[PDB]
């Protein structure tokens, strides 16, 4: 705000324009391009916009931004040697939990293990205890079997009727299956990665990749003729909703904001 | 067909007719054991009663 | 603790019994995306769902248990006869808790309603079981669903209790 | 008899699974049993599930550049 003109800009182009002024020995103004756009040919109306336009229909005499050297701009316009070399790239956002170790099982299959630990409990008192042929089966003492016997720990005391024994059976055989099963279940969480792998295929996956609009690298997908850009392009220009962005700040903020699902 | 196609009657059209017509393991996978197990109270209650009643008399 | 043992049973049975019928009764046990007639919030339970937003809220109708053998699941959720086979031990275990003090001469009548008890619970988990594979095949349940779970450990512990008294009764019998 | 010694015994058996001739009693210290017991299941599942993570699966150029110990050259006069 204090200060006006080609004065209230900053950035490489910047001085790269007042150096080139000072050499060439010409005064200017710096326009800003009016569409925002760096400039293309709009295939139907074979208008060209943005800075490309300004330079082509006169409005404007130089053009200091970062432009891409294309043949279809060295068609109706004229570049110097580059001053800075560049390639298109995949930029892609860079981006466990206290009680983490219940991941492997649901939270519906420990609620049923604390109630099948309560049921069975009391099943193996009250089988252990009406009986008047036998009466150390207590409440409390068969919570502490059923409890020793879940994590593989034994226990000092073991059934020894036929309705203890079968009720001590169908655990034992139960506290295997859950057991194996949360160990098998965490190993295949900890078994299951960047790379032109999603572009490789490319994104292959909801990775949903774009482009700027009116820019250089769309127009180089669009008439690419190499398979994988040819798909890629096939790709973006069907893609709905649009991959496309209006602005570079857009589509940082794209990828910022789409926690690694665009590229 | 030029001036269906050049009026928008046959996008249209086509948009009428088409478009709006339009690891955590669960219970579910071990609810066998669970199903085995409460077969092993019911059986093994049964078997206390069985034998209470032949032991008495 | 005769008096207060009497005295825990009668009412952790009347608890049981009415946690239980309430738990059946409502339709709070499932909060999931669903249509009651475009989808919108749902509380759904045993038998009716009903959207608790928008412009059907207070709109209840029948569940569709019935949109292969292993059917059953269905067929088994769609009667759910384990909740209300849960219910009628739950009732049936009260009565003999509640004759238990009038028939005294037979140590036996305690003892069904302790067995009751116990086998009560033991459908209460297996409805449980049930509902969940059922439905299975983001939610959360309400408090209809937790007035099964707290009815099943009340159920038990009385069953626990009733036993208790009888082994007490048959040991001063003994003496 | 649950010493010093027939604790650290018990514990160390308890911990790896392979059971104890003496077993906890008291609620008290059946508590502590239970809560060990629960704790080694989870430590020992741990511990083969992320073995068999293991077994079953510089790694750039930026790794060599950013390092001196690995001497780097150039072809003379190129």
């Amino acid at each position: 705000n204090q200060f006006e003109g080609n004065d209230r800009y900053e950035g490489y182009c910047v001085e790269l324009a007042a150096e080139i002024a000072k050499h060439v020995g010409y005064s200017y103004r710096l326009e800003i391009v009016s569409d925002g756009k760096y400039g293309a040919r709009d295939p139907d109306t074979k208008a060209w916009n943005g800075m490309v336009g300004e330079l082509v229909y006169g409005r404007a005499d130089v053009a200091v931004a970062p432009l891409t050297i294309t043949l279809v701009r060295e068609e109706v316009i004229d570049f110097s040697k580059p001053f800075m070399s560049l390639g298109i790239s995949i930029m892609i956002k860079k981006p466990p939990g206290v009680f983490s170790f219940l991941d492997p099982l649901a939270y519906e299959i420990w609620m049923c293990i604390v109630f099948a630990y309560i049921g069975v409990s009391v099943v193996l008192f009250l089988v252990s205890r009406f009986s008047p042929y036998e009466w150390e089966f207590g409440i409390f003492n068969s919570l502490w079997f059923s409890l020793g016997a879940f994590m593989q720990q034994g226990c000092d005391i073991s059934p020894r009727s036929l309705s203890g024994r079968i009720v001590g059976g169908v655990w034992w055989f139960f506290t295997l299956i859950i057991i194996s099963s949360y160990t098998a279940n965490l190993a295949a969480f900890l078994t299951v990665s960047p790379i032109e792998s999603a572009e490789d295929l490319a994104k292959q996956t909801e990775i949903a990749y774009g482009t700027l609009e009116a820019g250089s690298t769309k127009e180089f997908f669009r008439r690419s003729k190499i398979a994988v850009f040819e798909k890629m392009w096939t790709y973006m220009k069907s893609a709905e909703p649009s991959v496309f962005v209006r602005t570079t700040e857009e589509g940082m903020i794209r990828v910022r904001k789409s926690k690694g699902k665009y590229a | 067909v030029l001036k269906l196609s050049e009026q928008g009657v046959l996008d249209k059209l086509k948009s009428k007719w088409w478009y709006d017509k339009g690891s955590a393991l669960s219970l579910s996978n071990v609810a066998g054991v669970f199903y085995i197990l409460i077969g092993g109270l019911g059986l093994a209650m049964l078997v206390a009663l069985i034998e209470f009643c032949y032991k008495s008399r | 603790d005769r008096g207060i043992q009497m005295l825990i049973t009668t009412v952790g049975a009347f608890a049981a019994f009415s946690l239980m019928t309430i738990a059946v009764g409502t339709d709070y046990w499932l909060y999931s995306r669903g249509v009651c007639r475009e989808e919108v919030m749902t509380h759904s339970g045993l038998w009716r769902t009903c959207c608790l937003e928008g412009a059907f809220r207070g709109v209840c109708k029948k569940i569709d248990h019935f949109p292969d053998t292993a059917y059953l699941l269905r067929a088994v959720r769609a009667s759910s006869v384990f909740p209300i086979l849960s219910v009628t031990l739950l009732f049936f275990g009260g009565l003999c808790v509640a004759a238990s003090e009038f028939h005294r001469s037979r140590h036996s009548v305690i003892l069904s309603a302790g067995i009751f008890f116990v086998s009560a619970g033991l459908s209460n988990i297996i409805g449980i079981i049930v509902y969940i594979s059922a439905n299975a095949g983001s939610y959360s349940y309400g408090w209809s669903f937790y007035f099964g779970a707290f009815s099943f450990i009340i159920a038990e512990i009385v069953g626990v209790v009733a036993v208790h008294i009888y082994i007490e009764k048959h040991q001063q019998l003994r003496a």
